[PDB]
This record gives C-alpha cells, structure tokens and sequence, in this order.
C-alpha cells in the first residue's frame, strides 16, 4: 500500500557530465515546505522544467522478481516510471521538518517535508512511481 | 514475447550487389548475438584448401625453404572444398594422405641466363629465363581417382601473378606440395574471406529545421550523397544513411551542437563479404549459416 | 616497441575473430594499452599513429623530423585537417565492434599505423 | 564427450544445472544464450569461458520450476537450428529473386 | 620482410636506411578492450602472426 | 624482401600487384595513391602493404654463388 | 608435504594482502580494471536482464566456488518501467552478495574516492562511497576502494570475512572488470 | 616561418562498404 502521494512542480532538470540521467529539482504544489531531489534517467522520461510530476512511494506494487507474464496487474499501471531502491538516511532539518534519503541502485532521491505527513516513510525497500 | 514466427515475419534480407568475390547485402530485425556468430564462422570456419606440407627436393634461391613453403601455403587455390574430404592426424604419415582428401602441387624451375639480352639491358625477364616464379607454375599432379574428377575443372590458384620468388641463373626450386582442408581457426590461411564484417546502419535524426545555406554546410559535413537539399522548400534531410562513414565532422562546428544526434539501428546488419578466391561470398555465407545449424544440431544430438 | 620507447612483451596472439572490427573491416595487428601513454607521456605516438594513417590513406608519406611543426601550426590539426579530407575522423578515431560479442564498443576507438 | 553436465552444480530440482561444452567459444555461446533467454520460463542464463587459451564453453539455466534446465537447453537448441533455417531460406529467397 | 616507415624524418632517405629497413608498419589500435595487456604487454593478432607479421631468422 | 602474398591485417592478396604497381608507376605518372586505387586497394590496411614495400630480395640476388661475376 | 603445507598456509599469498611494514594493503587490481571500474559504477551505467545475468555469471561462474549458494541470486532491476534496468552498482551489489557467505550481514562501509564531487555535476555525492547490509549506494569504486589503499571495500571485506574472502573478491572483480571492459572498451586519443 | 606546405589533390579515398 501507499506511503507517500503528492504533485511536485520541476524547477529544473540539471544534466551535470551524464547521458542519460537528470537532477530534478521540484518543489511541491500541495505543502509549503516539502521540496524534492531526485535522479532518474531522462532516456526512459524525459522531464522539462516547469512541469507536474505526481511522485508516489508504495511499500509494495500488489493489489522474487520475474519479468510481466501475460495475466498480471500490478499498482505501476497506473504510472511512467516506478524504480525501486530503500531508504539509508533520515536527516531531520529542524523542528517539524524531516529529510529521508533514498537509493535507487545508486540513484539519489533527498525527500523533504513536514514531519507531519513524512511520518510514514521507514527504513525499508520502498518502491517510487512517477506520473506526469 | 519471442518467437520462430515472431522472427521469421520481421527478418528480412537485402542484396546490395553481388560480384563472384564480393557481395554487399543487409540482414535487418536481427541480434548482433546471431549476425556476430555469422560473422565469426565465415571468418574462422568454413573449410578451404590450402598448401600444408611442401617437400622440397632441391632449393638454392635466396628464398630459404621456410619462408617458400609459408607462402606457398599462403597461395589460395580455386578449389571447390566440398570435392575432398578430411584428413585424420592420427593416421601415419605414409597413408595420412590419398586422392580423395589431399591435392598434390609441384614447383619444377631453373632459372638459366638468356643469351640474347641486349646490351644494357636490365630487364630481369629479358636477361634471364624463368627469374620469376609465379604462382601459376604451381603446376596440378593428378593421383588415382582425382585425375577424372577435377578433370571438369583443374586446380590453379585464385591469382596466378603472385609473385612466389625470384631466380638467378643456376638457382633452381623443386618441391611438392600437398593442399588438404582446414579452417581459419587452426591457421589464417585457411580462412576463405579476406574479410568479412559488418556495420550497424547509421542513424542521422535531425533534431531541429536546417533550413538556409546552414543546410548547404550540413550535407558538407558528410559523405557527397548522404543528405539532401528539400526542393520545395530549403530543409534538409536524410536521403541515404547506407552511404554515411561516421566521421563527425557535424559536431566539430558549434552551429549544428543542438541540431542533431548521431546513432544506429541495433538490428540492421549491413554485411560485407570478399571471397579470396576459392569460392563465392554467397556460398561463404550460406556455408556459415549452414555450419551454425549443424554445430547446433550435434548439441541436440549428443547425449548428455 | 615502437619508434617511441614503448616496448612491452607479446602477451598473447589474439585470434582475429575475437580482435575488436573496425567498419571499414579491419582489425588492428597491434593492441597497445592506452594507460601505457598518461606515464610515459609519448605524445608522438599519438601524432605519429594519426600522420601514418592518413599517409596510408592517401598513399603519400609525411615527415616528421621535429620542430616543423611551432604552437600556430599543430600536427594534429594538419593531420586531422588531411584525416577528414578522406572521410575518416578528424581525430583518429574509429567506430568499432566488439569481436568476442558483437555490440559497438561504448567510444570511437584511436586506430592508426604506427612503426 | 562433447556436452558435459556438471554434477557439482546440478541440483536435485533440475532446475538449475550447469554444462561444460569442449570445442566451443563466444560464437555458440552467444547465440545460444540470447535465445535461451527468450524463453520465459528460464530464469537465469550466461556463458562463461574458463580461459581464452582452452576451448571450454560453460553455459548456466537456472530455470523458474515449469521446465528443467537441459530441456530449456533442448529448446534453446532447436530454436537457434530453426532461426538459422529460416535466415538461410529467406537468403536463398533473396538470391533467387537477386 | 620488412617495410618503410610511412612517417619518417627526412633524413632517413639521406643516410640511405632503405637499404636496411628495420620494422614494418602495423595497424595499432589505442584500446583497453584485452586485460592481457595493462603494464607493458602488448597483444599481436594472430591472424597476422601466421601471415608473416613480424618473422625473422 | 619480396612482396608478401596476403595483407597482413585483412588478409586481401596483395602478393599478385607489385609489378603492376611498379608499372602504373614508371609508365605512367600516376601518383601512389592514384596507383593503388587503380590497382583495387582500398582499406589502409591493404594500401600500406604495398606502399611501403622496399623489396630488399633485389639486393639480395646480386650475390650469387652459382654464376661466375 | 611439511613444505607444501608452508607454501599453502604460511607462505600462500592469501595471507600476505598487508605489508609489515606498516599494515597497508599490497594488493589490488592496477589500472584497466581501475578504470573499468569508474566506468561501470557511475549513474549512467544501465543494464538489462540478459547484460546483468551475463556479467553476473561471467565473473562468478559457480562451478569453481566463487558462489556460497550452490545457485546464482540476483536483485530486483532498479527501473521497473518502461523497461526492467539494473544498474552498475547492483552489479557490484550482486557480486559482494554471491562471494559473501551466507548466514552473515554486509559490511557497513562509509569511505572516499579519489574522483571529487565537482567532477559529476552539481548537487552530486558521488565521492562518497556507501555500503549497506552488502549493497553499493553511492559513489563510484576506484583506486580507493581495489589497489593499495587503507579502509577500502577489500581491504574491509578482509576484515571482516577472513583473507580468503577477499581473495575471492579480488580474483571475481578482476574477471567482472576484464569481461566488461571487452564489451565496452576504454581508449585514449589526441582529442583527449 | 612557413608552414608546413599542405597537400594536394586530396579527395575521399575511404567509402562506406558496398559503395
Ligand atoms: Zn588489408
């Protein structure tokens, strides 16, 4: 089930010396002080700044691996673009603040907001589902 | 999913040309996994015809008998491969050879100073008689049986000017050399192509519009026929991606750094096949595929 | 070893197939390690591979005895500017296929002759 | 002879075996993985060449548990037998029509 | 069997080396592609080792 | 020495082309490039080879054992 | 066979991996590999299923006893759509998981590299190495972490698994760094 | 200084395969 759901507004996509991944910055449309840092590779979906990204974290997909075989639904269908890392950090930025790191196989995501709808996120395998 | 039909419906092929030494064709919605094994059993494993074991009798040229035998075996040999079959190494060295599996070639020359050389003359040919020997004096020795079955068509090498050596007068060679069959792996002399490779087709996905005399530049930064002026109005445009070299020429001028991309189609093949001489590039082809099934097929026969 | 101090012993005869094709179809004789060069510092190796591969192309030779060349008139843009002129790359470089598997190498492969 | 199963790696499922073939290289291995692949049921496939300088191929299968590893082995085989048909066929098709 | 330098100082036709040629000229790829070569080992193409690359008594 | 009968990289025979390389040469004032292309070499690898042959075998003949001099 | 046991367990090179001269490691891979490395472990490496399984394999090959399960086990692609992609540093992750033996946690490593941050772009910390429970989070293995450098993944590998595991981790990196550097080749040339 | 005298009658000797 979901952990986390909001909709970032990209300030920029920042190449850097890659090919194929990106730094997004974003910043939330729906808190005042929940921001987003995320590295995902723009051959698979490519962002613009100022764009919309609805960014969801679910602990699990159902509602080890093996690739799709033809007869199965998953929570991805609803996204683009779902990658799958786990957290190794919870810094706390002040008071009533909260930053949770994510890896995604070496893919960086830095998770900013209020402690108040942050408080589900866990150090555990969490998949990430992006949609535009 | 992957299937026989799945392949099959979207495999298809293209014959650019086809000389009886080169042929230029496409294999296209086809793996580098298959067209690399392709590419490798033409190179390494069709079976030819080449000199392996000389006897010489008599040599007194500068060429020292070890570098003659090498590039007599070097010579190739219009030999069809399929005419003989193979020899056992195990077998002595008397009857390791007969005249179904092994081709016999003989060397017989003197060269001897011609008496008619003109004064000041320095043409080796006019003043000395047989200062040359070319592959050509490779002359056929047919044994038992063969005499009547390579009598359709006689053994010569696949270029008779090569150049074998040279003679003074009182300098003579004589030597026997016998031709079996092998494979491009054990010694590259066997092998029948003298190469074969292919190259993924190019890809030129032109970005942005490119219209004006910046167009005139573009289609400078490649090869004469690869990209086009539009007639109507002055856009560019991709009319050949065969004739494209990949050179880059395009990103060396800091006007087209954001007009173009520069890639490949990963399942178009375009192969490139010259033959040395002993056979046909379509039939080195079709060899190789036939030798990939086979090879396939005694791993489905061997027992495991 | 080349003209240029870079001895190294023969560790093994790579058979063909398995030596990386370029897309004219050839395939280099010599493999020289390219961390050979950032120690040794043997710029002339370099500019040597790229003059022998344009004079190989053009079937002229080229001289090379030091000091022709100052700071305005860089050897690599002359052998470069001749490189192009043949349709080769202006810096040598060579697109190239792996010969054990088959995909294109990830760069433009530096080829060239040398002595 | 030829084709070699490896008893330390075979299990008791089958599932997952490994096989040593002499007189092979990159040239079968390849092929022969890529479309061992393609079967859905398998769950694990590469080749392994011990050493350059020996002509040892080793090929893994470790299969999902439908099918055992020497029968997708089995299908791989045909498969590449059958692809090499119908490459040469549609050649032949190509050089006929010319 | 050897070969004349293509790039060469122009003082190597004065002193007549020709006469006496000392290496042959050889296609070198600058590539990491072996691991049988990282010190200072090199690596030959066979192929051209059985055509007579580099051969002498 | 002598010209060697294949390309040493491709392996396209080159053994055959020597004289008429030397011919196109002195009889007509073809430059090398222009010779070579004539004469069918068009990689590098197969240019070279007959470029930069010296032909030592020439030199080597002058000394022979079995002619009185 | 008094020698022979010397030779094996006194003299054998598993045992010499730090010098007594000053407890600094004296072995690891040199230069090919070292770059190779770079190249496989930064965030543009991507891989599919059939490139993953056959690096994976290629560098173990658990007939000879690289693997401590009898079975190859891999991990989950780190993309899921469009298409599954694993990354470089689960290929570092996945060997760490095949040589380590089970019924035992990975090491917790925080280290460097000699590469620097401003090397890779902005906001980026990709000089800061980051092992977790036996999997690469962040930065790229370099001379820093193979070679002749203290605190790095095999010199702590050695630590805490024993030598010969890190022998094993060595003897695989190698193998995993050569069959990638033939299919991606790393070169050099005057436009550098 | 002069520099070092360019070539001449210089074309493509290099085309892509069956061309
Ligand atoms: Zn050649």
């Amino acid at each position: 089930n979901t952990l986390f759901d909001d909709i970032f507004q990209v300030s920029e996509v920042d190449p850097g010396r890659y090919n194929k991944v990106c730094r997004i910055e974003a910043a939330s449309t729906t808190q005042d002080q929940c921001k987003l840092t995320l590295d995902i590779n723009v051959e698979l979906f490519p962002v613009a700044a100022q764009d919309s990204l609805t960014v969801t974290i679910a602990s699990s997909l159902n509602l080890s691996w093996r690739p799709p075989q033809a007869g199965d639904r998953s929570l991805a269908d609803d996204y683009d673009y779902v990658m799958y890392g786990t957290a190794y950090k919870f810094e706390e930025v002040s008071k009533d603040l909260i930053a949770v790191y994510y890896s995604f196989g070496g893919l960086l995501m830095r998770l900013e907001g209020n402690y108040r709808n942050l408080n589900n996120l866990k150090q555990e395998n969490a998949y990430l589902l992006i949609r535009r | 999913e992957w299937n026989v039909e799945k392949f099959k419906k979207d495999f298809e092929v293209n014959i650019s040309s086809l000389d009886a030494r080169e042929a230029n064709f496409d294999l296209i919605n086809i793996d580098t996994s298959i067209a690399n094994a392709f590419r490798r059993i033409m190179i390494s494993e069709v079976p030819s015809v080449a000199a392996e074991y000389v006897y010489f009798f008599n040599n007194t040229s500068v060429i020292q008998d070890e570098v003659l035998a090498h590039r007599i075996g070097l010579v190739p040999l219009k030999v069809d491969p399929d005419m003989l079959t193979w020899v056992d190494s195990n077998l002595p060295d008397d009857e390791k050879f007969t005249d179904e599996n092994t081709i016999v070639l003989s060397l017989n020359v003197k060269c001897t100073r011609n008496p008619d050389a003109p004064k000041g003359s320095t043409d080796p040919k006019e003043l000395y008689n047989n200062a040359h020997v070319y592959a050509r004096d490779l002359k056929f020795e047919p044994q038992g049986r063969q005499s009547t079955t390579f009598a359709d068509c006689p053994v010569v090498p696949a270029d008779p000017d090569i150049l074998l050596a040279k003679l003074r007068p009182g300098q003579e060679i004589s030597l026997k050399a016998h031709c079996i069959l092998g494979i491009g792996g054990d010694h590259a002399k066997f092998s029948p192509v003298s190469t074969a490779s292919y190259r993924l087709l190019p890809q030129i996905n032109i970005l942005q519009p490119i219209k004006g005399e910046s167009a005139r530049r573009f289609q400078k930064c490649f090869p004469p026929g690869v990209i086009g002026i539009d007639e109507g109005s002055d856009e560019a445009y991709v009319k050949d991606a065969r004739k494209d070299t990949v050179s880059r020429e395009v990103l060396r001028y800091e006007e087209f750094a954001d007009k173009v991309k520069l890639g490949r189609v990963r399942n178009h093949f375009i192969f490139n096949v010259e033959s040395a001489g002993a056979m046909t590039p379509e039939e080195i082809f079709f060899k190789s595929v036939r030798i990939l099934k086979n090879k396939a097929e005694y791993l489905k026969n061997c027992p495991i | 070893s080349s003209r240029h101090g870079q001895k190294g012993v023969c560790s093994r005869k790579w058979p063909t197939i398995d030596m990386p094709f370029s897309e004219t179809g050839i395939q280099p004789d010599i493999i020289i390690n390219p961390h050979a060069f950032p120690s040794r510092m043997t710029i002339g190796m370099f500019v040597e591979s790229l003059a022998g591969k344009a004079g190989a192309l053009h079937g002229i030779a080229q001289d090379s005895t030091p000091w022709i060349f100052n700071e305005d008139d860089t050897p690599a843009d002359y052998f470069g500017e001749q490189l192009a002129k043949a349709g080769y790359n202006y810096h040598g470089n060579e697109p190239m296929y792996s010969g054990a598997t088959g995909e294109e190498l990830r760069a433009d492969i530096y080829v060239g002759v040398v002595y | 002879e030829k084709i070699k199963l490896l008893t330390q790696a075979t299990s008791e499922d089958g599932t997952s075996a490994s096989f040593q073939i002499v007189e092979e290289d990159h040239t079968l291995g390849n092929a022969l993985r890529y479309v061992i692949m393609k079967n859905p049921d398998v769950e694990f496939c590469g080749y392994s060449i011990p050493h350059p300088s020996e002509n040892l191929l080793n090929i893994r299968i470790q299969t999902y548990g439908e099918t055992t590893a020497v029968d997708a082995l089995q299908k791989g085989l045909k498969d590449l037998m059958d692809l090499c048909d119908v490459v040469e066929s549609k050649f032949t098709e190509k050089i006929k029509s010319m | 069997t050897g070969q004349t330098p293509i790039v060469k100082a122009n003082l190597y036709d004065d002193y007549g080396m020709d006469n006496f040629p000392n290496g042959f000229n050889a296609v070198v790829a600058v590539i990491s592609y072996t691991g049988y070569d990282m010190d200072d080992a090199m690596i030959i193409n066979k192929s051209a080792d059985e055509r007579g690359f580099g051969y002498g008594t | 020495m002598i010209v060697p009968v294949r390309c040493f990289s491709c392996g396209k025979v080159v053994g055959d082309k020597w004289e008429s390389y030397l011919n196109l040469l002195q009889e007509d004032e073809l430059d090398e490039g222009t010779a070579l292309s004539r004469l069918g070499l068009k990689r590098y690898c197969c240019r070279r080879m007959i470029l930069t042959h010296v032909d030592l075998i020439e030199k080597f003949l002058r000394y022979n054992p079995l002619e009185k001099r | 066979e008094n020698a022979r046991a010397e030779a094996l367990n006194l003299a054998n090179t598993d045992s010499q991996y730090l010098t007594p001269t000053s407890g600094s490691p004296v072995r690891g891979l040199i230069q090919d590999h070292i770059s190779a490395g770079v190249w496989l472990t930064s965030k543009d490496s991507f891989f599919t299923r059939e490139q993953y399984q056959q690096y994976i394999y290629g560098c173990i090959r658990p007939e000879d006893g690289h693997t401590t399960r009898s079975k190859i086990v891999t991990l989950p692609p780190t993309i899921f759509k469009p298409y599954p992609l694993w990354t470089g540093k689960q290929i570092i992750t996945t060997v760490l998981l095949n040589v380590t033996p089970p019924d035992m946690p990975g090491i917790n490593l925080i280290s460097k590299n000699k590469i620097k941050n401003e090397y890779w772009g902005k906001g980026s910390l990709e000089n800061e190495v980051l092992f977790k429970d036996g999997a690469l989070l962040c930065g790229i293995l370099d001379k820093s972490q193979y070679g002749a450098s203290k605190y790095g993944i095999v010199h702590s590998l050695h630590e805490v698994y024993g030598p010969e595991v890190a022998a094993k981790v060595l003897s695989v990196l190698g193998r995993l760094f050569t069959n990638y550097i033939t299919a991606t080749a790393f070169t050099c040339g005057m436009d550098d | 200084r002069k520099d070092v005298p360019k070539v001449e009658g210089l074309k493509l000797e290099h085309f892509a395969t069956g061309y």
